[PDB]
């Protein structure tokens, strides 16, 4: 529905790889989830390895709730849920200054829209929903006297703010300055 | 203005009416499925969908339109045609030809004005002063006003971009314009 | 634990899609209401684990509506009874 | 106790400076990110006392960033692997 990392894009198409590997006809949130733990290298992939959720443990729950397998594969499309889940990762990244979506955000985006099959795989694999958004978080991060009070915003600090190398040109009004 | 006015003009074919067609088919499809009437519809799905991938290949055929808009002045100045070169100095070099087609007789006057405008308009006169300061002498109904129009039209674009005061109104110490 | 649910699909094709699978020991009935299509599922005898399971799938293709099921039985519009999924698969999957 | 750390230097020259010493049983790798340079240290087998010690020195020349190390391995910019210190000493100390 836009542009993400390779890692995102691969993980997404990778849901489809899994769409069919089981023969189902719509790729729901459950396949997006298989997609993430199966590209095994995304931050999303990495996290799942934390909660104790390899591809092994997961796919067993999933096949234990759907199984084969109408090879139909009549050029498939998404679940409306998962289409929401994608619309969401886009927002779970606006919410992070991340100019582009990727493996994490999609995992972020799933938790947010918890109603669905992925979510149940885990509330079934004894992994409440918040213990999970946590694990992804603890793998990303960031980038003073009286400033305490001042330093609301109100009213941003021209000085140290442009001390961080972070400043441009700037063209004057060069004798306007002095 | 243009920092949009181009992505604007970008997303402006006659491919509207298929949308309208398409619409009722889906509709026609729905009604029958709740009547079922499946086949008598599945017909209608296999049919809505032929039109789907149809329109796409002229909307994905619209990244054919991303390409055609790229940065150069091309985009910038057309912006301006609102907010305010061969056939712009040609209006000037050929002013006489141009004023003559509207003002008849009066070549004595036209050439004087043509040249004066062309002087000022070419860099020579001081810019803080009007483009031209003239006095038109002569009898009534000869072309005095008529030349002023033709000037407005040729120079400013609109035979009607012309302010006109009647000094009969300002004969006394009440002279406050 | 409850063993009967009512789900709303945004567009009808969402329902066809659901059909293209396995209903399985699942009686099911389909209404039309507020232009959106609701679908009413009834599991006879299944372990709670087995149902929380199954229901997962369904909501890949729907959401679960707060709608009082008897509102439909009265003021809805019936479309297919008991074997609601099964019928759509007939007239629509190829 | 943990035996791998990620430090951020304000300006690059701070890194050269660190190089001019002894890395010592210390695998180390260096990234570039947000214009500031992060450096990733990995002690193989050392007593806790031995590591809390060594790390001291490092932070005369850096600070310790809260940054998830995997953020780097993915979204960073690699500059030198495994022997990150060692390399800067070559091309920079005299």
């Amino acid at each position: 529905f836009g542009r993400f990392t390779e890692r995102a894009q691969k993980v997404l198409a990778l849901a489809q790889e899994e769409a069919l590997r089981l023969g189902h006809n719509n790729i729901g949130t459950e396949h997006i989830l298989l997609g993430l733990v199966r590209e095994g290298e995304g931050i999303a992939a990495k996290a799942l390895q934390a909660l104790g959720l390899g591809s092994e443990k997961i796919q067993k729950e999933v096949e234990s709730l759907i199984g084969r397998g109408q090879e139909m594969s009549q050029t498939i499309h998404y679940t409306p849920r998962a289409k929401k889940v994608i619309e969401l990762s886009m927002d779970e990244a606006r919410k992070l200054g991340h100019s582009y979506v990727g493996t994490e955000h999609i995992l972020l985006g799933l938790i947010r829209e918890g109603e669905g099959v992925a979510a149940r795989v885990l509330n079934n694999l004894g992994v409440s929903l918040n213990k999970a958004r946590q694990q992804v978080l603890q793998l990303l991060g960031s980038n003073s006297n009286a400033n305490t009070p001042t330093l609301d915003s109100l009213a941003r600090d021209l000085t140290a703010i442009a001390k961080e190398d972070s400043l441009d040109p700037v063209i004057g009004r060069s004798k306007e300055i002095q | 203005e243009a920092g949009s006015k181009v992505r604007l003009r970008s997303f402006t074919p006659n491919l509207k009416e298929l949308e309208q067609k398409l619409d009722e088919v889906r509709k026609e499809k729905d009604a029958a499925v709740q009547s079922q009437e499946f086949e008598k519809a599945a017909s209608l799905r296999d049919t809505e969908q032929r039109l789907r991938e149809q329109v796409e290949d002229t909307k994905k055929s619209w990244k054919e339109k991303q390409g055609q808009e790229e940065v150069t002045v091309d985009d910038i100045a057309m912006v301006v045609s609102s907010w305010t070169a061969q056939t712009e100095t040609d209006k000037l070099l050929n002013m006489e030809n141009i004023l003559h087609s509207r003002v008849i007789g009066q070549d004595e006057a036209v050439v004087a004005v043509a040249k004066a405008v062309r002087r000022a308009r070419a860099g020579l006169k001081d810019p803080k002063r009007p483009i031209g300061s003239f006095i038109f002498l002569g009898p009534t109904g000869v072309g005095k006003t008529e030349l002023a129009r033709a000037l407005a039209e040729s120079i400013f674009g609109d035979e009607e971009s012309m302010i006109r005061i009647d000094m009969s109104e300002y004969m006394e110490k009440h002279s406050t314009s | 634990q409850k063993l009967q649910f009512v789900l709303r699909f945004g567009d009808f094709e969402d329902v066809i899609s659901l059909s293209k699978l396995n209903v399985n020991g699942s009686k099911t009935t389909l209404y039309s209401f507020e232009n959106r299509y609701y679908l009413y599922v009834d599991f006879c005898n299944m372990t709670d684990e087995e149902v929380e399971n199954q229901l997962s799938i369904l909501l890949e293709y729907a959401t679960e509506s707060s709608i009082s099921i008897h509102r439909l039985e009265e003021y809805g519009k019936l479309i297919i009874s008991e074997h609601a999924l099964e019928t759509i698969k007939k007239h629509f999957a190829s």
